């Protein structure tokens, strides 16, 4: 329960089976670390029976949206949750609704 | 290459 280290939505290096298992309702979301891509983040949130994984950091280490930026990845999840707005990326409005829960991974 | 791609927020380019 402290920064990305134990944030309420940051689960940590998750897998494709566990992350998808956390999406029980269309709207739950969570951030994890790309296992194949060391030094990258991802957002596995269900929008309506179709999990969407978006990289929180672009190929040049830069979190942003269709026309915005996030000083920190935590600022990204708190920005969309502040106005229930989507994240958008390449044709997918990943909308957030309820953060899952971990607070323990990330080290 | 390809891959699985994930994405990103954002972009776009190219």
């Amino acid at each position: 329960a402290e920064q990305l280290r134990g944030e309420p939505w940051f689960h940590g290096k998750l897998s494709r089976r566990e992350a998808e298992a956390l999406l029980q309702l269309n709207g739950d979301f969570l951030v994890r670390e790309s296992t194949t891509t060391p030094g990258q983040y991802v957002l596995t949130g269900s929008q309506s029976g179709q999990p969407k994984h978006l990289l929180l950091v672009d190929p040049e280490g830069v979190v942003r949206t269709k026309d915005h930026r996030f000083e920190s990845v935590s600022h990204l999840i708190s920005y969309h949750m502040d106005n229930h707005l989507p994240i958008i990326s390449a044709g997918s409005e990943l909308c957030l609704q309820q953060p899952v829960e971990r607070k323990l991974l990330e080290h | 290459g390809h891959d699985g791609l994930y994405q990103g927020l954002s972009t776009a380019t190219k």
